[PDB]
RNA sequence: UCCGCAUGAUUUAUAUGUAUAAAAAUAGAGGUAGGACUUGUUCCUACUCUCCUGUAUCGUAGAAGAUGGGCGAUGGUUGAUGAAACGGAAGUGUUUUAUUGACUUGUCCAUGAAAUUCCAUUGAAAUCUUGUGCGGAAUCGAAUCCAUUGCAUACGACUUUAA
RNA sequence: UCUAGUGGGCCAUUUUUGGUAAGCAGAACUGGCGAUGCGGGAUGAACCGAACGUGAGGUUAAGGUGCCGGAAUGUACGCUCA
């Protein structure tokens, strides 16, 4: 389902651009290609396939556009909000939490688990009666 | 006299000991101050083209 | 990784030619030494010049004028195999005519057990029509259609989990 | 024959940035290991250290500021601690070695509830009652002064932020 | 980086030398490895080419004794062990050691049926081997060299299967109802601010 | 009470393909797996626990201390330094790696 | 007599000692011309060679930091009177009983420690 | 030799939460009641849940975890038994019910952790054996040598018989 | 000035002669073993690196980093089914 193809939305996984995401803006050939992004902390530049995992959005971007006109084109459609509102970024962003959380912090997640799992068992009980 | 070998590069009083201008010592000195002008060349920049 | 430079360098001026003729060499060499030394070792084969009886006027590294673009590049080569010596051409699609050449010496190692001794680089150009382009495999990635599969690749590795012994589950596709 | 004299000067320890006032911590060795306390001021290098001693058991005490761990939990007022009263000789044995002998059976009388001498229990209410309204006033902050830091499986020190 | 204290693996779709060092290693490391349904083992090549190198391998036997000649074992299991057996060094006491910290078996038997299975992924052929890149298995091998319980083996795995069958359904509907308790939990939007 | 302390394995010595040094240990620390992270557990406390026959002050546990000194390889593996060497029969052995100099 | 450090502890135990009787244990030097001892072989015993010497200030003290002066009579033991703080008192195994006591009294008094004492 | 005793030692303890059992493929239907309709090589139902592989899930606060409460369901954990059922590949384990104990931190309080006043240690219950008062009766065996036979045999050994 | 031992050599690179060839015989240069331990080539008198008092710390040479075995089941591009 997912294809190598101009206007493919990609994510980083290696590199010092990890977890950011870009768009596909030229083949090079079948181990590299050329991406940018709107982000001014994401330059234009050629990755390798196996730096990043490709995604389920498609944009509908000429070849070989510049920089300029892709951010325009990443504008104009919800790019941004399309990747946010799925369940990989969500996931991604969940983890971001749970490893930027502190001692107090995973106190208070066990204090909450703890009360998550009284209610759950009550609940369960309560419905194996009905 | 002299049981140790103290290395002036990282003993600031030996540094001081020896080489007494290393007090008075300025570096990192500004002189892009001017238009910074681009001395390029057309031919210089052809020959450097070329084929 | 390798780098482009121009060198310019002529022969000593004597009493006979006092203004000798300069010659200009575009040299792909790790470093400026190495440059220089390929500049020698290919004046020498043309001109009566020695690198004692000659000097280096200028040498300038030369950046690619268009780094962030796709191109095609044709690279001329001749080169010695364990017979005898061959020109053979080949094409390379890249941004830099840097990795260009770094591309041709990998294949050509690769597939003819080639040598950087046994090489020598004729001429590389850039390719500007697409019909100019010779190879099939090189031209049919000039496609603006361009849609393939992602190529196969040992999964996601990650710097602790790909170095955990054990996983609790297979891993799909 | 009198050895020479080493240029040797004492001079101030500066401890962590992570180690202010108010800061909790975790110890990580002794009797009260694994225990979130909160550090009431620096002496020379150690701090002078005490949980509420009515919500997990730790009196006021000296800590390595090495064997203690600093926690990113939000500060606690202790502007108004009485922090001048603890010095090293507050926090000093008696001087024993000399004219004192090893003797054992001593364990009975030097246990508490009769060796803690006056004023130190005192103190220890006193920096207690200055401190509960703040740590009352933080959700979740008196359960986690009582509770007991611990590492579970997949933990990673060296990863986790503290 | 696993510290468990048995590590109990599928052998199940793994490379016989890679499988056979990672678990060698493991063994040197002080950990306890049990390996289950070695006769699913893979070792790359085509059938040909392995049942040649058994045979090789077999034809080597002491001249003037073979009773204490070598001891060609055609069991898959006894296979893997040959090999976690060359990679250590069994000649010690350090080395024997490692390898009695081994248990290797075909199948899963009573004892470690209803324990978790791990997999290790650099010895998974999927991810190791080019697809169409021709491969056998060290059951059929083992069967072809003299191994005789080639049959009563899938017939009691089936029977495993089943059985897993049924229980993971009703560990299924067991965690439907915990799960959909969970999603009508009151605490689920301050789990979410931390992440959870 | 509960665990302070983060697992380790003895691997061996610090050796060469024949000759060994019994005054450095290789250690291997769970969730380490790169020269980097053993950057934080550089310096720590490190100590291996066995148990004897004979009771000593009351007590059968005996406790070999040592420091961690510096990163082996690339994937996290450390050197040890301890004050009596790790006796080679504990090659594969547990170790308990501790936060007594601390620094978060 | 301070900070004192041993190089080495082992006595050098001459080589194949251990294999025949007839072989004393007293150091000797190899010189047989196929002598992996002599041509220092990895595995090998060690030879005692200069630079296993101790340290010049250390060297000849006990562990208390003192040297063993060996006594015969109670003059032996009025000659350390001075010396009090670097020798110790070694009563000679050929002494008598009734001497060796005179001997331990007269170091007691002159404050000079015995190393055979008792 | 079993039960009761009540003690010591041992270690499960290579322990420090040493918790986690579907199967199968890898350009797949991954499967997660997967959804979906009639058990059908139909689904157009769900269409992004797959692709952070587990950095997950369960559990984790209380003098090594004490002593008394107000409220919240009407549950949860762990032992002593019960009728048991299912487990044979090495089943030595997994589940339901009933009698009957201990704890419950789901939320909110009260008292007590110190002087072990800066680290150099292990906290206890239980499971298997023996070191001893013994109440309760003891239901209870064999092998070999010395003998014997020759279906055996250098000697051992082997096949028989025996009181 | 006096005197000891030696007056059987051998190996490797390069240049060779005699020989069908030889782990053969004989010449020239250099470095070695003999008298040279140590790291590497699984092993080895000569090959590679390197010439050694007793130790601590650090870094390398030649050589290696799947396990035995200390060190990336590292990264990038290709070829190969025997």
């Amino acid at each position: 389902k997912r294809y190598v193809e101009v206007g493919r939305v990609v994510l980083v996984t290696k590199g010092e651009y990890t977890g950011k995401l870009a768009v596909i803006v030229d083949i090079v050939d079948h181990k590299r290609a050329l991406i940018d992004s709107p982000c001014s902390e994401f330059p234009r530049q050629v990755i390798r396939y196996g730096s990043v995992v490709l995604t389920h959005i498609v944009m509908k971007l000429p070849r070989g556009a510049r920089s300029g006109i892709v951010a325009k084109k990443w504008k104009a459609q919800d790019v941004c909000n399309k990747w946010a509102s799925s369940a990989w970024a969500k996931k991604l962003e969940a983890k971001k939490v749970r490893s930027q959380l502190n001692d107090f912090d995973r106190f208070a997640v066990m204090r909450l688990k703890k009360q998550r799992r009284e209610q759950v068992n009550v609940a369960v009980a309560k419905a194996l009666k009905a | 006299a002299h049981v140790q070998k103290k290395n002036p590069l990282k003993n600031k009083a030996v540094l001081a000991r020896l080489n007494p201008y290393a007090k008075a010592y300025k570096a990192n000195v500004k002189l892009n101050t001017g238009k910074t002008p681009k001395a390029a060349g057309e031919k210089f920049l052809t020959v450097l083209h070329e084929n | 990784a390798l780098k482009e430079y121009q060198v310019v360098g002529r022969k000593v001026p004597t009493e006979h030619e006092p203004v000798p003729k300069l010659f200009r060499m575009r040299l792909f060499a790790p470093n400026e030494s190495v440059a220089k030394s390929r500049y020698w070792y290919f004046l020498k084969m043309i001109n009566k010049v020695k690198k004692a009886t000659g000097e280096i006027v200028a040498i300038n590294e030369i950046s690619e004028p268009k780094p962030l673009k796709a191109k095609v590049f044709g690279i001329w080569i001749r080169y010695d195999s364990r017979s005898g010596t061959h020109n053979m051409y080949k094409e390379f699609r890249d941004t830099t005519r840097v990795g260009a050449v770094e591309a041709m010496y990998a294949d050509m190692a690769a597939r003819h057990r080639a040598r950087f001794r046994s090489i020598r680089i004729l001429k590389v150009v850039e390719v500007e029509k697409k019909e100019d382009v010779r190879r099939n495999y090189v031209k049919q990635l000039l496609n603006p259609h361009l849609k393939f599969p992602l190529p196969h690749r040992r999964t996601g590795v990650v710097g602790l989990a790909g170095k955990k012994v054990f996983a609790p589950h297979r891993p799909s596709t | 024959n009198v050895p020479k004299k080493a240029r040797k000067a004492v001079r101030p320890t500066k401890l962590r940035a992570s180690l202010a006032p108010g800061t909790v911590c975790i110890l990580l060795a002794g009797r009260f290991r694994g225990k979130r306390v909160v550090v009431l001021s620096q002496l020379e290098d150690t701090l002078v250290v005490t949980g509420p001693y009515k919500v997990n058991g730790v009196p006021i005490r000296r800590v390595n500021h090495r064997y203690v761990i600093a926690t990113s939990a939000p500060k606690i007022d202790v502007s108004g601690v009485s922090v001048e009263k603890f010095t090293k000789a507050y926090f000093a044995k008696q001087k024993r070695s000399g004219p004192v002998k090893k003797d054992e059976a001593f364990f009975a009388e030097n246990a508490p509830k009769n060796a803690l001498p006056a004023e130190r229990i005192a103190d220890q209410k006193a920096v207690d009652a200055k401190l509960l309204p703040a740590i009352k006033a933080i959700p979740n902050m008196k359960e986690y002064l009582a509770a007991s830091f611990a590492l579970s499986n997949g933990d990673r020190p060296h990863l986790m932020k503290f | 980086s696993e510290f468990q204290k048995v590590v109990v693996i599928d052998a199940k779709g793994h490379l016989l030398g890679r499988l056979a060092s990672v678990v060698a290693k493991q063994l040197l490391g002080g950990q306890k490895v049990v390996v289950v349904r070695c006769e699913e083992l893979n070792i790359s090549g085509h059938f040909f080419r392995n049942k040649l190198k058994y045979l090789a391998y077999l034809r080597k036997a002491c001249r003037y004794n073979p009773s204490r000649g070598a001891f060609h074992f055609r069991a898959p299991s006894r296979i893997f062990q040959k090999a976690v057996r060359g990679m250590l060094p069994h000649k010690t006491a350090r080395g024997q050691a490692a390898l009695e910290h081994l248990q290797a078996v075909e199948g899963i038997p009573p004892p470690f049926d209803k324990q978790k299975r791990v997999v290790v992924p650099a010895a998974l052929r999927v991810l190791r081997l080019k697809p169409g890149r021709k491969y056998c298995t060290v059951g059929r091998l083992s069967s072809e060299v003299g191994w005789k319980y080639s049959d009563i083996v899938s017939k009691l795995e089936e029977r495993r299967k089943v059985k897993s069958a049924a229980f993971y359904q009703a560990k299924l509907a067991k965690q439907k109802k915990i799960a959909s308790a969970k999603a009508a939990s009151s605490v689920n939007g301050k789990l979410a601010e931390f992440g959870y | 009470g509960h665990r302070l302390y983060v697992k380790a394995k003895h691997l061996s010595f610090q050796r060469s393909k024949h000759v060994i040094h019994p005054g450095t240990s290789l250690v291997k620390i769970e969730g380490c797996d790169s020269k980097e992270e053993a950057q934080f557990y550089l310096g720590k406390r490190i100590c291996f626990v066995y148990k004897s026959n004979k009771p000593v002050r009351g007590s059968k546990i005996r406790v070999i201390w040592g420091t961690v000194s510096r990163p082996h390889g690339n994937s996290g593996v450390v050197r040890a330094r301890f004050t009596h060497n790790l006796p080679p029969k504990t090659f594969g052995a547990s170790l308990r790696v501790m936060l007594y100099p601390s620094n978060v | 007599a301070v900070n004192i450090i041993k190089k080495r502890t082992k006595p050098f135990k001459r080589h194949q000692s251990d294999r025949f009787k007839r072989v004393g244990e007293s150091w000797r030097k190899p010189r047989g011309i196929d002598s992996c001892v002599r041509r220092r072989f990895r595995g090998t015993i060690s030879m005692p060679k200069i630079g296993y010497g101790n340290n010049k200030k250390t060297r000849y003290c006990m562990p208390n930091g003192l040297k063993a002066f060996l006594v015969r009579n109670v003059s032996d033991v009025e000659l350390l009177l001075m010396h009090n703080k670097t020798y110790a008192a070694e009563i000679a195994g050929n002494v008598s009983a009734r001497k060796r006591v005179e001997i331990v009294e007269k170091a007691r008094a002159l404050g000079v420690k015995v190393t055979n004492a008792g």
